């Protein structure tokens, strides 16, 4: 969370399994897998998404649990950066040519 | 900062008021045998966040049936007609440093509320709207509904001395979070979860919210309930 | 296709030697046998560098520094006679080059060359780590000539040599047009200082110049 | 708060990202003998502070020759034609508590940058202006200079995955200071300090600066470089 | 007479053919973690009884998805997209003492069946009608459906030498009950339960039913499946 040091709110980060459908509402995301990430306490919440392979995948949605509460001095609109890597160890087998290069 | 987790629900927290000095527990017969779900049920059910403005008089939720549409706990209410639970209730406020105010977070077992115009009753959809809270009012009201004026919260008592119950103050000067554990107060070991409202979580702002013309015009209050030690009747033969 | 349980635990195919050490064709060229006694179309050149084709070039730019033996195997054909014999002369970085098919450089004892006659297995010539430094540099943020002169980005440490190829047959009754395919392969490869992958397409084979490309493919909204 | 001092230069600091897990060290022959200055050279060379506004796209410095006019280190570059060093780089931001933003402080060894209009080169004074930084741009540019558009920082790579190098995030919510130690990455043990730019300290704002109409319209970023374990060639006979 | 019980399902039974000499078992990684339901799932799912007349040619069920509407096992198929199970299959016949006949109760893993008129396919609702069985036919048939003629059961093999699979004869002279345990034969440890039919329980009358003009004109065949050691993928984070 790259907002102010005075901005405070909650975000609800839901994960859908690879077969399941996306939550259409915040309540339906709360009934599945989620983490109510309090911004005012910690500013960096870490996941670890399993069952990621190919040879119809999951979803990382994010919801307003609460709005961003801000004092009169700090700005109202903030940003959230995301990151991604291999969680513990990663398995990979069959080398090929990349599609990007032409 | 402690990141509690239960099942597939993790919240982020920042002292617990154990209601009546007791921690919820199981009931411990072959004539009547309880079923202990344990699986799921115990996860955190975060309700919808409630915006607290300068003119908000209060709110109340009536449990156990406030969770009647909340997942497996709200689905085991329809298959078993007897049950009991513990309901750890976290109440955050995540206001700023320039906001001021104070809340009474109290649980009030057996809150029998009174109708607005006496000599009649209310249509039973005025006590509870499952997930969403019924607000109080600042003055007296009429009509076939609950007399929801503060200073006489629901029961005809003074609202100031509502502190006799399991309570917690949320003074935005000092703290923001409250947590209450309510070990199933009832006169029968198991009761139906749709007829009987075991307790009434009501959040009442004593000192009103105040701020200046730059802050956000509200403070969202977040309510989270974890049904602990929920056990039900048996469905199998003996 | 369908999403299967891809259950195994292996990273032996992700090591550097199992990622870079793969033979790829890096140089097709034609060269005649007769006519035009002073011509440049009777032999091949191919100054050896990793910046030949963009598919391999992209893999060498995962890493800043790398050192490796190279083991190339030519695949020589012919069109249109006797049985033909070829010559694949590798000159080192410090080495004289021929100007014509009948130059005296071809007879230099310090330029190793294979004499492959047609019909046998393909000729294989292996070249060790030649460079003056301790590794080949994929990128060189610096100037060859001191005091910020011309030729940005080209160091002389990552010079690998050249590969002059001709027929040894002096003449022929008719025209024979041979085609050579050089199969470059890194060997015993080490690599230092990882580096983010190339995003933009390549422009030229001696520079890093590029057109500003978008980060990823766009989608409609942030939530779809 | 730790008040580090080196020689006759003291700074005031508030965790170190050791680049590639190695601390710089000396090279350890009578045919070629290095000279270790130790004296001076190791002191802190604070560059000019850089104002970070809401519309700043980034900056870059090219070392070792960014210090080419900095004291004895910038004078030993003219007398010795071979050298190596370590360059502890502190990057403070000293913003307020109401400012928000985020920086990527990355070092990028061997940042070979691309010309703005390809098929030509740039006049060598576009990569570096000794002490002062070349800024990036928000969009594409033309002319005989460096293609300094972010999202393709200098090298034609994605600017988001520039985190593979020795980096440090400066999130103004949490921290303000960064420190990176870069143990002389090169393919030859010693190289000339005017031809070759060993690494490129580039500071890139991912989340832009934001504030309200009362704060200062900028946040000054302070860069401090300490050349560690600098050693040169020998000038004496053998 | 043994009265087996599993969960809340008790049947009354009267030797087990363990398929391929192996008893089903669990799969025993943090990159992929299975969930073992154990609770429910293992109970007996009695299908609808099937009347066996003198002119019945046979039946087949395609599992695992024959149980796609059977309780929690048929509901965990919709929430998890990977799974495996064991399927103890009891087949009673409860005929009289004057009825005669013989059945082949065989399981046939990977029964890829052929279309009735080749050069085309069938509309995927011809292989399975969840709970109810598709019957075979006594002669050849046409149309976009399964070639369900016995002597070429589904696969183009001889129906007599279908005994190579896990089988059991039900000779009404001697016995009436069959039980087969099929330990999840597949080439991948877990597979989707709607795409892939792991095996095909087909009951084929070799010797036809016969009786006189006083007995009941049919013999009801009762099929009961207990999914053993069912495990699924994980839905929680790691």
């Amino acid at each position: 969370f790259c907002g102010s040091a005075m901005a405070t709110g909650k975000l609800l980060i839901s994960y859908s399994p690879p077969g399941a459908s996306v939550p259409t509402s915040r309540k339906d995301a709360m009934l599945g897998t989620h983490i109510v990430w309090d911004i005012g306490l910690q500013s960096s919440c870490v996941l670890c998404v399993p069952w990621i392979s190919q040879s119809s995948a999951g979803y990382i949605t994010c919801w307003y649990q609460t709005n961003i509460v801000v004092p009169p001095g700090a700005p109202t609109s903030c940003d959230v950066l995301c990151f991604a890597s291999a969680c513990n160890d990663f398995s990979v087998r069959l080398l090929r040519d990349t599609p990007f290069m032409a | 900062v402690r990141s509690m987790t239960l099942g597939n629900s993790t919240i982020t927290t920042q002292n617990v008021v154990v209601g009546y000095g007791e921690w919820p527990s199981y009931l411990s017969t072959a004539e009547d045998q309880p079923t202990q779900p344990d699986v799921a049920t115990c996860r955190f059910y975060t309700l919808e966040s409630v915006q607290w403005e300068k003119t908000s008089p209060g709110w109340w939720w009536k449990f156990p049936e406030a969770l009647k549409n909340m997942g497996l706990f709200g689905q085991n209410m329809h298959y078993h007609y007897l049950g009991r639970a513990g309901y750890t209730i976290h109440v955050q406020c995540n206001a700023s440093k320039f906001h001021q105010g104070c809340l009474l977070v109290v649980c009030v077992p057996e809150a029998e509320m009174g109708c607005a115009d006496t000599d009649t009753t209310f249509p039973a959809t005025e006590l509870t709207t499952e997930d969403t809270p019924h607000v109080f009012t600042s003055d007296s009201i009429t009509g076939k509904k609950v007399q929801a004026a503060v200073c006489n919260a629901g029961m005809g008592v003074g609202v100031g001395n509502l502190t006799i119950f399991p309570h917690q103050w949320i003074n935005l000067r000092t703290n923001n979070s409250a947590t209450i554990v309510i070990p199933y107060i009832n006169s029968v070991p198991m009761d139906n979860m749709f007829r009987h409202y075991n307790f009434t979580l009501m959040i009442i702002p004593f000192a009103p919210l105040n701020f200046t013309d730059g802050a956000t015009a509200y403070v969202p209050i977040t309510v989270t309930i974890a049904p602990m030690y929920a056990e039900y009747n048996g469905l199998r033969l003996a | 296709q369908t999403r299967h349980v891809v259950n195994f635990h292996s990273r032996s195919e992700s090591t550097i030697e199992n990622f870079m050490g793969r033979a790829a064709c890096v140089f097709m060229d034609q060269y005649k046998i007769n006519g035009e006694e002073t011509s440049t179309d009777r032999f091949a050149v191919w100054t050896i560098n990793i910046r030949e084709m963009a598919q391999l070039r992209r893999k060498c730019e995962m890493f800043t520094y790398m050192r490796f033996d190279i083991e190339m195997t030519m695949v020589i054909t012919s069109c249109q006679m006797p049985v033909l014999t070829h010559q694949i002369m590798y000159v080192p970085p410090g080495g004289p080059i021929p100007a014509k098919v009948d130059g005296y450089e071809w007879q230099t004892s310090t330029n190793p060359s294979v004499f492959w006659t047609e019909g046998n297995a393909p000729p294989r010539i292996s070249i060790p780590f030649i460079s003056v430094g301790n590794a080949y540099s994929s990128f060189y943020d610096g100037w060859s000539h001191f005091t910020q002169d011309g030729t940005y980005g080209y160091t002389t440490l990552n010079a690998m040599g050249k590969l002059y190829i001709r027929h040894v047959n002096r003449s022929s009754p008719h025209q024979i047009t041979s085609t050579i395919r050089v199969y470059f392969k890194p060997k015993h490869i080490k690599a230092w200082v990882p580096r983010p992958p190339r995003l933009c397409p390549y422009i030229n084979k001696r520079d890093v110049n590029f057109v500003v490309t978008e980060i990823t493919d766009s989608r409609t909204s942030i939530t779809d």
